[PDB]
């Protein structure tokens, strides 16, 4: 978010921005904390998804020993580089951007977000588009895929993915003749568990709550500075304009002082909460950046890390304003005394 | 509202209200006003 | 030699400290911000007490000086939050450092990307102004050679699997090889263990597997 | 007063008053309005 | 135009345009949840018209830093090219905000109309970054500003295959630094 | 507030009781941004835990 702090306090008043001059750096410092947030965004991004900098292609053939990943991969013949999972993701989170025209000619359509922009309030774009993201997350699956955990320490080196899966198997204290003797059964229930994922989102809403949350939380922020616009804070009137037109300088600059004053603590406590929001974001974007690192690039032994039971690998796939994180873990079922 | 401002203002209602009163009893004519005129002939809001 | 290319990659190209640099110049900042707000008047006649105590009587000097008191209140309040928030980043940024001197530097570290990229083997501290440097020693893979590979290999009606590394053939012979570093090593029953027969794993091959 | 800055003569004069600083760093940077200002004033009365 | 308005004592700066908004019989002026007030019934004519904030619009100026250059190239945020020398009041302004109005250099991106910058089909790294994947640097094509879409990394095709591995035969020891900070000024 | 709404009318009251608001408020937004800081060191606590 942005926010062009003399639109909001004083709006188009010559009077009022002269009167602001008098309380001195508070807007600018306002300007420099909302545009440290904004970079940190693009950081964060970078940070989770922007680790491999090789674009490994997608291989042409999605089926690797029996295993397929035609669910998370990009989907083939689509110039657009989205998997069929993420298409879904991005459908579950409901979302300003508004065109210079969309606000002029609105008989009766008056919107909160005209309301946001009229009054000095912007929304930035990301640096990186939902393309560039969905690329990244393709290049990660795509090396995983054939390369295995070798593209996260140096150069990437070709495996069969049945070897890459009896290597992580390994890991987990388990032979690798278990996987070689049971391949088919392994991978028709890891075929199966990325099918029930498509569900388990689609079937049941609520899934993309932690998401959701952070967009419906930065709309109320917003909405709120705006509709204190509306308050007096102790003034005769909360319009500068009925103030300016009906009293004379000395007694108009009190009234206005109120409105400065009420219109820069609103402002003020905004840009608080959106800092105490993005280091809350900063810490989830930095967890997420090392489960990349450690989930999807490598084989996890941490407890509960990537997922429950025995981690084998994971898979990111792209969300807004956000990653999920796809983790494949081997349970035990059966036992016997 | 200003007096100076008067000139470039426009009222959708205005009334006039008319009397008579001994000249040490006109500052009573204003909000917050406390005496026999104020009390018992004349009062206005304080938010006149 | 690494450790001589690190003198230049810092002495040589210059921002190299610069996470370290911005956390002094925000510091800087702030305090020359919370000064230069002494010279704003929020809306009274005068930002120096002075003029206002001298020139109005108190009913009216305090009134402008209570104007006074609550924008350089507001001022002081504005930048303890900020150097609140600061402090825990920074904090944060300890835990992390503290977090990887008893990980990179006192063991070894498995975690992938957390002491280096590549194959983490140690890690030196450095000191430096309100912040720490870690040489992350990592062992990266440089040169490669593909080679033909099979699951397992079949002697008489058993299969052999690699106790470590995996089956390579150079062409003609089939050998065992660590997976990092290419050592070929003639295939015994003491690289191979044998878990049931040649018919269940798909891709295996035949070969002999001496003792 | 060794240098000043019209900061309604050019988007660079713009972007120095903004950021209230003679020396720009390379970067983007959001500038506050100070381009357009009234050169004229319509007045509507009523006909009365 | 941006001008002072004063309709029947209700003072104000903004731009008046015709309006398509209907307004009650009585209704003198409109306002906004914000408490703006939006549009306005003429005394004399009965016409409603809107009012438009003189400057709404964000606009971005990019620099390559004073030191280096005195170009610069304007972003006129969610604007299209053809109605940014409307949106911010071009005939209003002075001469050399003009020539950022209009240009041969103008390229519409999804983060609105960018003039002053040339935009070339090669990809370089992020270097002053703009929105919606595009960037801008002081490259030499005399030195210009010039706008691009970023490179996300070089391209490189693993060559799987069921029956092929691929071994090291060398490594090499490296030493990366990380820099953390730990203190900051008491 | 009963000592300036008993004493004063409601012109001059306003004038004083807008003083109390103003300085409550802050003291109560001073907590709760005192509050908010403390429940994400706190979190840390807990996610580390
Ligand atoms: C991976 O699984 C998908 C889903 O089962 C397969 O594609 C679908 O297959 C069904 C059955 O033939 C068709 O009705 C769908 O239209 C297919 N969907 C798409 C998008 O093609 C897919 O073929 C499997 N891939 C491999 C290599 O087995
Ligand atoms: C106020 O008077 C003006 C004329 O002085 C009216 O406007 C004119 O109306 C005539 C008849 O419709 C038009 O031919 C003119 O072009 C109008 N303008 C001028 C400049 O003469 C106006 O309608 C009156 N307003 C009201 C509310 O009665
Ligand atoms: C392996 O790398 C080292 C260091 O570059 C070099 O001296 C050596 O000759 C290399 N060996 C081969 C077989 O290329």
């Amino acid at each position: 978010t942005s926010v062009d702090c003399t639109m909001y306090i004083c709006g188009d008043s010559v009077e009022c921005s002269t009167l602001l001059l008098q309380y001195g750096s508070f807007c600018t410092q306002l300007n420099r904390a909302l545009t440290g947030i904004a970079v940190e965004q693009d950081k964060n991004t970078q940070e989770v998804f922007a680790q491999v900098k090789q674009i490994y292609k997608t291989p042409d053939i999605k089926d690797f020993g029996g295993f397929n990943f035609s669910q998370i991969l990009p989907d083939p013949s689509k110039p657009s580089k989205r998997s069929p999972i993420e298409d879904l993701l991005f459908n579950k989170v409901t979302l300003f951007v508004k065109q210079y025209g969309d606000c002029l000619g609105d008989i009766q359509a008056r919107d909160l977000i005209c309301a946001q922009k009229f009054n000095g309030l912007t929304v930035l774009p990301p640096l990186l588009t939902d393309e560039m993201i969905a690329a990244y997350t393709a290049a990660l699956i795509s090396g995983t895929a054939t390369a295995g955990w070798t593209f996260g320490a140096g150069p990437a080196l070709q495996i069969p993915f049945p070897m890459q899966m009896a290597y992580r198997f390994n890991g987990i204290g388990v032979t690798q003749n278990v996987l070689y003797e049971n391949q088919k059964l392994i991978a028709n229930q890891f075929n199966s568990a990325i099918g029930k994922i498509q569900e388990s989102l689609t079937s049941t809403p609520s899934a993309l709550g932690k998401l959701q949350d952070v967009v419906n939380q930065n709309a109320q922020a917003l909405n709120t500075l705006v509709k204190q616009l509306s308050s007096n804070f102790g003034a005769i009137s909360s319009v500068l304009n009925d103030i300016i037109s009906r009293l004379d300088p000395p007694e108009a600059e009190v009234q206005i002082d109120r409105l400065i004053t009420g219109r820069l603590q609103s402002l003020q406590t905004y840009v608080t909460q959106q800092l105490i929001r993005a280091a809350e974001i900063r810490a989830s974007a930095n967890l997420a950046a090392t489960k990349m690192s450690e989930c999807v690039l490598g084989q996890s032994k941490r407890v509960d890390f990537c997922g429950k039971g025995y981690h084998l690998m994971s898979f990111p796939q792209a969300a807004p304003h956000g990653v999920v994180f796809l983790h494949v873990t081997y349970i035990p079922s059966q036992e016997r005394n | 509202v200003s007096s100076t401002k008067l000139n470039d203002l426009c009222f959708t209602n205005v009334y006039a209200d008319s009397f008579v009163v001994r000249g040490d009893e006109v500052r009573q004519i204003a909000p917050g006003q406390t005496g026999v005129i104020a009390d018992y002939n004349y009062k206005l809001p304080d938010d006149f | 030699s690494a450790i001589g290319k690190i003198q230049e990659s810092l002495t040589s190209t210059p921002s190299a400290l610069g996470k370290l640099q911005d956390v002094v110049n925000q510091n800087a900042q702030a305090l020359n911000t919370l000064v230069k707000q002494l010279s704003s008047n929020f809306g009274a006649i005068s930002s120096v007490l002075n003029d206002i105590i001298s020139r109005l009587d108190p009913p009216e000097a305090e009134v402008q000086i209570d104007r006074l008191i609550t924008g350089r209140l507001q001022s002081l309040q504005t930048y303890v939050t900020q150097q609140l928030i600061r402090a825990a980043e920074i904090r944060a940024s300890a835990n992390l450092a503290a977090t990887k001197m008893s990980e990179c530097v006192l063991g070894q570290s498995k975690r992938v990307d957390f002491c280096g990229k590549g194959y983490h083997l140690m890690s030196f501290p450095q000191a430096a102004p309100h912040g720490v440097v870690f040489l992350h020693v990592t062992y990266i893979p440089s040169q490669e050679r593909n080679f033909t590979t099979a699951p397992a290999i079949c002697h008489e009606g058993k299969a052999h699997f690699p106790r470590e590394g995996v089956f390579v053939s150079n062409g003609t012979h089939w050998f065992i090889t660590q997976r990092n570093f290419y050592e070929p090593q003639i295939i015994t029953t003491d690289n191979t263990f044998v878990s049931g027969t040649c018919d269940v794993v798909i891709g295996i091959v035949n070969n002999t597997v001496y003792d | 007063i060794v240098d000043a800055i019209d900061c309604a003569l050019d988007p660079l004069s713009e972007t120095k008053c903004t950021l209230r600083s003679f020396i720009v760093e390379k970067g983007i940077y959001q500038t506050s309005n100070f381009r357009v200002q009234p050169q004229d004033t319509v007045v509507r009365f009523p006909n009365i | 135009k941006c001008v002072n308005f004063n309709f029947n004592g209700l003072t104000g700066t903004g731009v008046l345009t015709d309006s398509n908004k209907k307004f009650q019989s009585f209704q003198q002026f409109g306002r906004d949840v914000s408490d703006f007030t939006d549009s306005v019934k003429d005394p004399k004519t009965l016409e409603v018209l809107d009012i438009t904030p003189c400057s709404y619009g964000g606009v971005s100026v990019i620099t390559p830093g004073t030191n280096a250059s005195t170009q610069v190239a304007v972003l006129y945020q969610d604007v299209n090219c053809t109605d940014v020398p409307t949106a911010i009041h071009a005939e209003q302004l002075t001469p050399s905000w003009r020539v950022y109005s209009t240009g041969t250099n103008m390229f519409q991106t999804q983060a609105g109309c960018l003039i002053g910058a040339e935009h070339v089909n090669n990809s370089y790294d992020c270097d002053i970054p703009i929105g919606a994947g595009i960037c801008a640097t002081y490259h030499t094509p005399n030195k210009r500003i010039v706008a691009y879409v970023m490179s996300l990394g070089a391209e490189n095709s693993v060559a799987y295959s069921n029956n092929t591995i691929a071994i090291p035969t060398n490594f090499t020891i490296s030493v990366t630094t990380e820099v953390m900070p730990v203190s900051m000024t008491k």
